[PDB]
């Protein structure tokens, strides 16, 4: 079973319930980006829904095929949004798409919503009564005049990995430069193309055996520098 | 009147085919002038990728455990 | 019947029919999908 | 009029091919195409390939490049040796992938539409093409995540170590960073020297970085002067935050000036463009001088015979082109035609 | 048998109906054509009252044709003689006259 | 010939039900945007009483026009010259008058 | 403009008609909730009649705003000043007045 | 507030229809069942007439409860008590009275 | 872009246009046959529609699925036409189900077609304002008492 | 229209396309079904 | 609703139901068709 | 392929009573899908051969 | 989820009958990957083993 507190079981298996208000937040710090905090309503004062004193600002926004199924395919939810003035395209042209971003989903029963968001208060407010899943933006489906449409999915998502990934070649290094196992700390030597360069902002690495050499860093070499010969 | 055209946030989830509100098109049915379900080819030609549709992707021969 | 909601649930049924019409050509003759 | 040695051509072609050894790809295409004893020529037959196409896809082949050695080399070549018996589609695909280009019957002949820096050949605003009930004449689309590939490993054979499969490794440690890693492994068809694998392996990586998005667009009666690759300019004015095309409601010649509607606002520097059509379909584009409230349009000079309600658009010099390449068209047995396009 | 002879009582409805090619554009402004090259055909709403012992004629007269084939009628709205076909023709019989409705369809052919 | 020149009778309905982009989920939140720029061009039901001679005069205008080729028009409504199209225009021909139903909805083009 | 000056004469509809999520269990047990966050919006089935030179100056204000926007209204049910947006406002005309009948629907917008 | 205290008009429908298993292919052999505990809860479609001044108390009480929180209600039909849900609850506000439409249909939760 | 003449492209882009005719030919003379021309309609003269100096006769016919796709399956047309009469029936008999012969379509302006066919003449009557399609005939899909389906393809 | 008939033809409609796209996909470029 | 124009459409509806279908099961877990 | 004939029989009379309990729709005649491969895969089952190996 | 993992591996290295007459871990490893898979592959047959 999931781990929700006793509050919620309690409200679940009432016959008559409080609304349940579904917390939408896109997290594009990662890909480099802000926040973003959505409900498809307002409250009854007619503000922004206040969560754990949080402001989720009104949009509409709307997630359909959640499920939680191991067999088959990894399930690929929607999350469709309203593009009217041209919101959501601002972000199209800034965030690459918003591709590779985070999207958390909060379920949350309104009797227990912050005492701010009702006239007359709320006494079993309580920040603690939600039910939270994270997911990722894999492609922006369609984005038109009126809309926008995403595809989620797991943050896992074996898709396109394979197993081992590094590969035995000759005359390339694999490994990244300035990472942990190329293990190179030393100034600025050369740009791609193997001509000198003093500029930190231009130094990178051929990732051939000269653009090694340059660096003096022919034993971290990720190549195999004999393999070439014997696969004749 | 309209060409409807779906397109995807309608196919996934009835949310926007009512967006549109579909109301003269299906009390018409639609025409035998004009057709409805257009059904737009962007999200399905780009599946493999967009170097896809600019190249066939030559393929390679498989790989056998002989060599 | 309204358009705008019959046409997700044609959707969904067209699809059903596609899974079971795939599954059965999985069998001995079929088409192997 | 071409010389396979030098791989030079004197002027223009004509036709009228000639027996000479040639590396050029698009020949060997040619002569796979319509070969009557081996080939494909017993079926289709010549007069069904467009012979031009693939006489400038073979120029653009021929083109020198850099080596990466320190010298020059030719683009894109042969030296393919094919023993194995694989379907026609198979060998015309490898052919169609190592020099871009895709084959599609253009409806007197098969034609091929390779990826070339191009220019616009038309231009669509919102007021140019099909409203649907919902207000979306345009609709976008993005390729995904894991489909933008940044790390491919392309299979070339060497001629000097022995002729053997050698495998080049091409990144782009920058969209690393960003799309997390997406690797690939691709056979380069023709290849047999080192510049020719990483060129191709590069060409994929930088279509599936830089081109990203897809348009839908379906069109009036015009649809019918377009073939796909066709390169055509979107004036989106929902995608911009303002108005950049329209329909021209007067013209006056004397004094010149035009009426528009919608309104248009001049930019702080530069020298605004309004692209009219002439009287005979050609679409000059002039200079416009001032603007009155934001309908009177002062243009440097009207174009002759500007009939009313005729397609305006407006060209600013802080506004990109967003240029799209047509990938398919569709009759909608309506007069309407269903367009498909991808970035340039 | 070619010329339809009964005459029709009440008002007819004579729907025309033209076909044509429409494009509707973006902000406001669309596309029309005729679609066809021969006009539209337009269809009559007849009906005839007819006495019990002549509604054995007319019913003959309409059988004959059966749905398909054309017959002559000058229709008492233009008196330009055309061809028409009808294919329905129900009637409704009574004590002392039948009531026939139909629907005539112009055809070129 | 392009100017409607006939007469409507009293009862005739004018419907403008525009055209605006909505977003609603559910029932939450929602947003309301112009759309095009001709928003609503209305639809008018037109109904004539004309005598049977001028009938086919009637019918003969609407007819070339065919659903296409919109034509000048003055509505009682507005009193505001506008140009239509007609695509049904019905008609029942009475004894000594016939009716006609057609419909005018307004173009831009 | 923000005020609508306008009077309904002859009795509206009011309609309700809240959202409301509803399960079903079995031997006659169900489980309730409201659904939404803010009440119900309600929509009025409004009609007036305007001497025929007015129905200018409600077809203007009524196209003003288009389907979208909104506008302030005091309807003769509850006295409570509420926002609402109209989207038909169907209107005949006829020999001395004309007849709109329209749906306002409330907005929290 | 828990109960309905207001007095419906005489014309007032109870539907039944209960809930039950039936099992028959064609025009065959047919099998039935009582399928769950509470086979039918029945559904009144009630009608008030209301002066204009208490239209806003019944309004009131009828969209606090909001289609959910069922109430309870005593019909003039078999004079139980019991416990109903509204969903609709239309009305009609006229020059000196009002007329609510509405439909209780019986819960047991 | 498709090479077509000004005048079409100048026809495209008007609010009010002509109609769009489209006029079919079948040529089986490759497979041992003849060549025979359709049009869906007649003139407003009732007769069989004069383009070029060619008379396309009358015959209810109508493709549909025409395309230009390059990425995926190579497109298949298909083009319905009456089999009333037997006519098709005929053809199939003699010419092996007309498989392997080649079907033109043109699509032309009305405005552009002989004043032969308009009682008034046509003072824009322009021959070579066409636009001009060639597919081949790959299985005849349905052949019935009513009508018949055959299925094109590319060459 | 009454709902089960309804939805029994759609599903076979739908059985009928989904065979249909698996033949059209088994040709040249296609997916291969 | 008529039913020789609806039938069309459903059948569209199948067609592009199968291929999203297809698409789909071409995935990780799936069927591959 | 188009609903050219749908309405060529205007299905009005099944249409209108949805089919019946008796009788079925959507027969789909089988002609055209079972030729796809050949009549000759309609009486024989066309005997499999092996993948070729490079090996050999 | 690593809890998970915890208990999975408890559950493996439980001793049960070898089969030839003493004890044996239920479930080991001892593969050698050599060949390129899909990562769905790999973790399919751990999760299959
Ligand atoms: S070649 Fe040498 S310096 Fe360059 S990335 Fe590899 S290990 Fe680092």
């Amino acid at each position: 079973m999931q781990d929700i507190r006793q509050e919620t079981l309690n409200e679940c298996t009432r016959a008559e319930q409080s609304a349940s208000v579904v917390l939408w937040e896109i997290d594009l710090t990662e890909v480099g980006g802000e926040r973003y905090f959505f409900c498809n309503e307002q409250n009854e004062k007619g503000e922004p829904v206040t969560w754990q004193g949080r402001q989720y600002q009104p949009y509409p926004i709307q997630g359909s095929g959640f499920e939680l199924n191991g067999k088959g395919t990894s399930t690929r939810p929607t999350l469709t949004v309203s593009n009217l003035y041209g919101m959501v395209t601002g972000m199209a042209e800034d965030m690459q798409s918003l591709v590779g971003g985070t999207v958390v989903r909060r379920k949350v029963y309104a009797r227990f919503l912050d005492a701010v968001n009702f006239v007359n208060g709320n006494s079993y407010a309580d920040p603690e009564q939600e039910v939270i899943s994270r997911w990722r933006i894999e492609q922006c489906s369609e984005l038109s005049a009126v809309s926008a449409s995403f595809v989620l999915s797991t943050p896992t998502e074996t898709d396109g990995a394979v197993f081992p990934g590094r590969i035995m070649l000759a005359n390339t290094c694999t490994w990244t430069y300035r990472g942990d196992e190329c293990g190179y700390s030393g100034p600025a030597v050369a740009d791609e193309y193997d001509q000198p360069t003093s500029d930190i902002t231009k130094d990178k690495c051929s990732k051939c055996l000269s653009g090694c050499k340059f660096r003096n860093n022919v034993g971290n070499f990720g190549g195999f520098l004999s393999i070439n010969k014997l696969s004749q | 009147v309209f060409q409807i055209v779906l397109g995807a946030a309608a196919i996934a989830g009835s949310f926007f085919t009512a967006g549109a509100t579909l109301a003269a098109w299906g009390a018409a049915i639609g025409a035998g002038g004009m057709t409805g379900i257009l059904f737009s080819l962007g999200a399905s030609m780009v599946l493999g990728g967009v170097a896809q549709m600019l190249a066939p992707k030559a393929r390679t021969p498989r790989i056998q455990t002989t060599d | 019947q309204i358009g705008p909601a019959a046409l997700k649930a044609v959707y969904d049924m067209a699809r059903k029919g596609a899974r079971d019409e795939i599954q059965t050509q999985m069998r001995d003759g079929g088409l192997f999908s | 009029n071409y010389n396979p040695q030098t791989r030079q051509y004197s002027g223009i072609w004509d036709g009228t091919f000639k027996p000479a050894y040639s590396n050029n790809m698009a020949w060997c295409l040619w002569d796979m195409l319509t070969h009557p004893r081996y080939g494909m020529g017993k079926r289709l037959g010549a007069a069904d390939v467009d012979k031009w196409a693939l006489y400038v896809i073979g120029q653009y082949c021929d083109q020198s490049v850099p080596d990466g050695f320190g010298g020059t080399e030719p683009r894109i070549t042969c030296n393919a040796y094919l023993t194995t018996q694989r379907k026609a589609w198979d060998v015309l695909s490898d052919f169609c992938s190592a020099m871009r280009c895709m084959p599609v019957w253009n409806g007197q002949t098969l034609t091929f539409v390779q990826d070339r820096p191009s220019d616009k050949t038309w231009t669509y605003n919102r007021s140019n093409v099909v409203m649907p009930d919902d207000g979306a004449p345009f609709r976008y689309s993005f390729s995904a995540l894991k489909d933008r590939h940044n790390a491919v490993e392309v299979n070339w054979i060497d001629p000097n170590n022995g002729w053997e499969t050698a495998t080049e490794l091409v990144e782009d440690t920058q969209a690393i960073a960003r799309y997390g890693r997406n690797v690939t492994k691709m056979d380069a068809f023709g290849c047999t020297s080192r510049g020719q694998a990483h060129r191709a392996g590069l060409w994929l990586i930088k279509t599936e970085l830089l081109e990203t998005q897809t348009v839908d667009f379906s069109v009036g009666a015009e649809g019918l002067r377009h073939v796909p690759g066709d390169v055509i300019e979107i004036c989106d004015d929902d995608y911009a935050g303002i108005s950049t095309g329209g329909r021209v409601l007067a013209v006056n010649s004397q004094t010149r000036t035009l009426t528009l509607d919608r309104e248009i606002t001049l930019p702080s520097s530069g020298t605004a463009l309004i692209s009219l059509v002439d009287g005979s379909g050609n679409p000059v584009s002039v200079e416009v001088q001032s603007v009155t409230d934001g309908v009177k349009v002062k243009v440097s000079r009207v174009p002759d015979g500007v009939a009313e309600y005729s397609v305006w658009e407006l060209k600013l010099p802080t506004l990109r082109q967003r240029l799209f390449r047509c990938v398919s068209i569709r009759e909608n047995d309506d007069g309407t035609y269903a367009i498909t396009a991808v970035q340039h | 048998m070619k010329t339809f002879r009964w005459k029709v009582k009440p008002g007819m409805d004579v729907a025309s109906v033209p076909s044509v090619r429409k494009v509707r554009f973006g902000d406001g402004y669309s596309q029309r054509a005729p679609a066809g090259l021969n006009a539209n055909l337009k269809t009559y709403s007849v009906t005839l009252s007819v006495p019990r012992e002549e509604a054995t004629v007319l019913e003959s007269f309409l059988e004959e044709h059966g749905g398909w084939k054309s017959f002559l009628w000058t229709p008492p709205y233009e008196w330009r003689q055309i061809k028409v076909t009808c294919a329905k023709w129900s009637s409704r019989v009574s004590m002392l006259r039948v009531e026939f409705s139909a629907e005539f369809e112009q055809v070129v052919n």
